[PDB]
């Protein structure tokens, strides 16, 4: 059989995407193009309109330059999508400071990167213990088999504890996009078109002899780097959520039963969703509950889609 | 547009107090921005990115679709490591065509690469 470039794809970057234009509509535009295979959209950003940045990625097996210039001038509801070639990655893997391959920030990186990977792990809830079937408490998740006598190393150059720490940050950088050494994340990688785009290294070996106070300044400044990648979503105390108006369920509930029982006459009462009249104010009540099952449920969770936006502490807003 | 501390303290020129001063201005932030995060809701309601960040629903979509393509890039590591491409490989430059041969390695594993598909980068 004939073995296919995988790893290499030609792409499209777009410029202005209105947050109004779906991803469906990308993609329905992109598929008539053949040798189309994804598309990736930027997190939003509010000081340009909440307008978005999109990059559609092809086989490589096909002229780029021809689909840019027949997409040049295409406009998902009246919004100019500006495309052009995207570039190649070029400078794939960067260096850093040398320091970082000497024996005492070895360890210190090991002990942060074993702490990066229980963390991610435990989040993502990534070795779940046969996923299909429910979680019980006795049941256990599946060991990362990296993790496995990780701090033997750690107590009791070297090459042989430089081994140790590449499969942590590998794993690291191919599973949770995490460039170690940058200390960034590359959050939407998957749906870009460089898959696992860039990677940072350990340098040269310096060429003075390394200063313990230049090593301690290293693995301070490395720390508070890392930290911010540990993030957990900020949600409000509930006093502010109270004041601001979180809303309750079963009162928006309750809200639409009343809306949604009107008074015609004197022992007549219909509702706008069937249209079918009744004779009392709980007999709509009970016909709400029992037929419209599916739409009561409904407004629950455009209760919980305002809630969950008031929860969030950096919300999106105007500047 | 919001007001400043001075234009608030326009509208009640009668009972001017030093300490209710801050009381009712902080009332007017807090009903101010009250007002501008609901009108906020209400304009990005129906978009994408919105939705897919808040809604129940497509909360769950997304989380259900990024632990289904985080569980492929775990697969593609797995059987890197016993395929054999982490074996002589150091984080360092003087092994940086090492690297980039593994990282497409992996990248075509991702894209559902065969052994086969993997000849192409000898």
């Amino acid at each position: 059989c004939k073995p296919r470039p995988l790893h290499k794809t030609c792409s499209l970057f777009m410029r202005n995407i209105a947050p109004n234009i779906s991803r469906a509509e990308i993609i329905s535009l992109c598929k008539r193009y053949p040798g189309f295979m994804r598309v990736a959209l930027s997190e939003p950003q509010p000081e340009r309109r909440f307008f978005r940045r999109g990059w559609v990625t092809f086989d490589r097996s096909v002229n780029i330059k021809e689909i840019c210039w027949n997409l040049q001038n295409i406009r998902l509801r009246e919004c100019e999508l500006s495309p052009g070639v995207n570039r190649d990655l070029t400078r794939r893997v960067r260096n850093i400071n040398g320091i970082t391959q000497h024996k005492q920030i070895v360890r210190n990186d090991i002990k942060l990167a074993a702490k990066l990977i229980h963390t991610l792990d435990d989040r993502t809830q990534l070795w779940a213990s046969e996923p299909g079937t429910p979680p019980l408490p006795t049941s256990l998740p599946s060991q990362n088999p990296i993790l496995k006598n990780i701090t033997d190393y750690l107590i009791e150059r070297d090459e042989k504890l430089i081994k140790v720490l590449d499969k942590l940050l590998l794993y690291l950088r191919i599973v949770h996009s995490l460039d170690y050494y940058n200390t960034c994340e590359y959050p939407n990688e998957d749906e870009m078109p460089n898959r696992c785009g860039i990677i940072h290294v350990r340098g040269p070996m310096p060429p003075n002899r390394i200063s313990h106070g230049e090593v301690l300044e290293w693995q301070k400044t490395f720390e508070e780097k890392l930290t911010p990648l540990l993030s957990v979503r900020e949600s409000l105390s509930e006093e502010e959520a109270q004041k601001m108006g979180r809303k309750d369920p079963e009162q928006e509930v309750e809200k639409f039963v009343t809306s949604n029982t009107q008074e015609l006459g004197k022992d007549k009462w219909l509702c706008p969703l069937s249209g079918k009249k009744f004779k009392g104010p709980e007999f709509v009540r009970k016909h709400i509950f029992n037929k419209h099952a599916e739409k009561i449920e409904e407004v629950k969770k455009e209760v919980a889609f305002f809630n969950n936006f008031l929860t969030d502490a950096k919300r999106p807003a105007l500047p | 547009v919001m007001k400043t501390f001075k234009e608030f303290l326009l509208s009640l020129d009668d009972s001017v107090d030093e300490t209710e001063a801050v009381k009712r201005y902080n009332d007017y932030k807090l009903d101010f921005r009250r007002q501008q995060m609901q009108d906020f809701f209400l304009a990005h309601k129906d978009e994408e990115w919105f939705r897919s960040k808040y809604h129940p629903d497509e909360v769950g979509k997304r989380r259900q679709e990024a632990r289904g393509a985080l569980q492929n890039r775990l697969r593609v590591f797995l059987s890197l490591m016993e395929t054999g491409w982490f074996d002589n490989l150091l984080l360092d430059i003087d092994k940086a065509d090492a690297i980039v041969k593994m990282l497409d390695a992996a990248v075509i594993k991702m894209e559902g690469g065969t052994e086969n598909d993997l000849r192409i980068l000898e």
